């Protein structure tokens, strides 16, 4: 019943002139390790910017590890997206862009993009002026991201539709 | 109450905060159009007995009196037995209750202590059709673009063919009460499936001026085939079940709908459509508007949306239990408000099961047309603009009185006077209130014949 | 999180691979009419000129010599001045020696030989007629 304190939680720290990115959706250690692997690659240009992610479950053993190596540049947090509380906490109003990741492998691929939509319109709805990319799973439904009265293509908003890129 | 915000604006926000319990002081510094917004918020009604003073007087002298010198608004009395709602030429008799807004039970107190010192249905009260067919009212894209549809009322119906049935009857009722003439009735269109509509088309069948386009209100070509820019109001429901796995997205087809209207553009913005959108969940209400600041725990009538009549659910309807029985009268004198009139013996014919019936209108069956009706009045010109000018809710509520009969309840108010076309509800403001030009009233008109 | 570090890039891969979808293109198809079509204009036909990705062979036809003795920087120049055209990569078989198998190499050096049985990813241009 007392069991153990929340070893995730609490806000993440201001820094000046600090560049950070929020990153939420699918995350498991798979797409952590992959995306990670790709994101912090030295055949690419050196910038200081580091990786914030939020998520509802506790991370395992295995992802727990992978945080702990990349101490310096990786910061996690236990939150939901849907949440204006947590949205505070990882200081999304201040991230460079906000990376809404997708489960490729999901049973149902329209259940799955309804969920990302929302993310989307929780995060439009604490501010406006935040640079949005989701990946998505079908076509159709690029037409209601479309339709949001903040989504802004010109600003920097971005859709990756998984079936009309694998398609084309 | 969705039907009644079709005809007057934010007037479910008004009636849900009435029958809920709040007690209101004055905070040290806030947000004026928040002040002004809780104060209102603090208003229930009340049944006192009239003071054997008023007997002999009509009503419409009883009401003003009480405003004037009391500060209680009396909207109701019970006739020996019937409630009359701003009642025209009817005389108080001994013993009268009367209905009274008021902050709390101790001000009505000061009401008893006072000294000087085939066209329409059987019961008459509804609009009648010969059962019209749902093929006939079919419509598809060419055939409502093609057809002048303005100042009508657009249902967005989410609703599987599958789903349990919601009361469309108890939305459409209402706008076709017996206190609207035929000219003025709002045309009634419903986007969705046929499928589902096709259930619910038993007790549709009889009333007129009711058209079905088969679609989603999601695609923006329905949306313009119907003109949602030039639509009365838009009411967005869903009757679908839930299917539990998370409170955040059980709202999803609803706030996408709202969204979607809002960054439509017409040949005049979307964002000026009047919308109505009912949640399955209450906390989804912090993604209905964007230029807010959303917190968890707030309750429900504390946020922009339902203040500005915007959003609606079936959590602030909770209260009206225990306000039914300290008075059962209450529960009659709002369904009476919001139904546009429903009988006992309109019930009971309805129990049949053979639909609505219709009837020969006879001398009294017109006579149960004349009854007071929910509506909003606008100060920007008419006889009335000049209150608004100056400014004075007292003067304005007697003025209208004398001239009309109509009964004043409340305002309905620019959230910014310097740029957003968002309005919130004030609930009976103090006789000294400051109006403005572009300040909107609800008002209880009377029934004029013609 | 290409996408991230440069939007342009993304804009860059849907061009190439769609064949060309314009913003308001998914605009039109966002209304659920489905595809609309359009009377031909003055610029409407002058949107049709543009690069494609193409293949081409060097068994016969004018550029056939390159392959005999094979360079690609060689290659490359000619079919640049020629037509316009720009190699991307070469479709070259597995063996040499007995399989109808090509693996795909992505922009080799100018010094790469090539083969009479090799295949170039090209970006030909438009020609009208
Ligand atoms: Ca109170
Ligand atoms: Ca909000
Ligand atoms: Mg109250």
């Amino acid at each position: 019943l007392i069991g153990t304190r929340a070893k995730y939680g609490g806000t993440l720290k201001n820094e000046k002139g600090r560049r950070h990115i929020v990153v939420c959706g699918h995350i498991t250690y798979e797409s952590v390790s992959h995306f990670l692997k790709d994101f912090l690659h030295e055949d690419r240009e050196d910038v200081d910017v580091e990786v914030v992610f939020l998520h509802r479950k506790p991370p395992d053993l295995e992802l727990e590890g992978l945080f702990k190596r990349h101490f310096t540049t990786v910061e996690f947090f236990q939150g939901t997206i849907m949440n204006p509380i947590d949205l505070q906490r990882v200081k999304v109003h201040e991230a460079d862009a906000c990376l809404v990741l997708a489960n490729k492998y999901c049973q149902d691929p329209d259940a799955e993009d309804a969920a990302n939509i929302m993310r989307v319109i929780s995060i439009k709805n604490y501010s406006d002026d935040i640079r949005v990319i989701i990946q998505l799973m079908q076509y159709h439904n690029k037409a209601y991201l479309l339709n949001i009265p903040s989504w802004d293509w010109k600003q920097g908003d971005d859709v990756i539709c998984l079936a009309e890129l694998k398609l084309g | 109450f969705i039907a009644q915000s079709c005809l007057a604006p934010g007037f479910s926000t008004m009636m849900a905060n009435l029958f809920a319990m709040r007690s209101f002081k004055t905070s040290p510094d806030m947000q004026s159009w928040t002040n002004d917004y809780l104060r209102g918020t603090g208003m229930e009604m009340y049944t006192e007995t009239l003071s054997p003073t008023f007997i002999g007087i009509p009503f419409a002298q009883a009401t003003e009196l009480c405003f004037s010198k009391l500060k209680l608004l009396l909207l109701a009395i019970e006739i020996k037995s019937k409630i009359s709602i701003n009642p025209r030429g009817a005389k108080i008799q001994a013993n009268t209750q009367g209905f009274f807004i008021a902050q709390s039970a101790d001000e009505v107190k000061r009401a008893w202590f006072y000294c000087k010192a085939m066209k329409y249905d059987s019961t008459g009260m509804f609009h009648w059709s010969p059962a019209k067919s749902l093929e006939d009212c079919i419509l598809d894209r060419n055939q409502a673009a093609m057809t002048v549809l303005n100042g009508h009322v657009v249902v967005c119906l989410f609703a599987d063919p599958d789903s349990p049935l919601i009361g469309l009857r108890n939305l459409v009722m209402p706008l076709r009460a017996s206190n609207f003439h035929y000219h003025e009735l709002k045309h009634v269109v419903i986007v969705g499936s046929v499928d589902y509509i096709r259930r619910e088309w038993k007790m549709l069948q009889n009333l007129p001026k009711i058209s079905v386009l088969n679609g989603s209100p999601l695609s923006r070509a329905d949306l313009r085939a119907v003109n949602v820019n030039l639509c009365d109001m838009c009411c967005i429901l869903s009757a679908k079940v839930p299917s539990n796995d998370d409170p955040t997205l059980a709202d999803k087809e609803a706030i996408l709908a709202s969204l979607n209207i809002k960054a439509m553009t017409f040949d005049v913005y979307g964002a000026n459509v009047p919308m109505i959108t009912e949640l399955v969940n209450d906390g989804n209400v912090q993604f209905l508007d964007q230029d807010d600041d959303d917190d968890p725990d707030t309750e429900l009538y504390l946020t922009q949306p339902f203040a500005c009549g915007t959003a609606f659910a079936v959590s602030v309807l909770d209260s009206l239990m225990s306000t039914t029985y300290f008075n059962q009268n209450a529960l009659t004198l709002i369904r009476s408000l919001i139904t546009g009139g429903a009988t006992p013996e309109l019930e009971l014919i309805l129990a049949e099961g053979a639909g609505l019936r219709g009837g020969y209108s006879t001398v009294e069956s017109l006579s149960n047309r004349d009854r007071c009706r929910v509506g909003q009045i606008s100060l920007y010109d008419g006889p009335l603009a000049q209150f608004g000018e100056c400014g004075k809710y007292g003067d304005l509520f007697v003025a209208a009185l004398k001239s009309y009969g109509m009964l004043c309840i409340g305002l309905y108010r620019f959230r910014d006077t310097s740029a957003s076309s968002k309005r919130y509800v004030i609930t009976n403001p103090p006789d000294d209130f400051s109006l403005l030009p572009t300040d909107q009233v609800f008002v209880l008109m009377q029934f004029d014949p013609g």
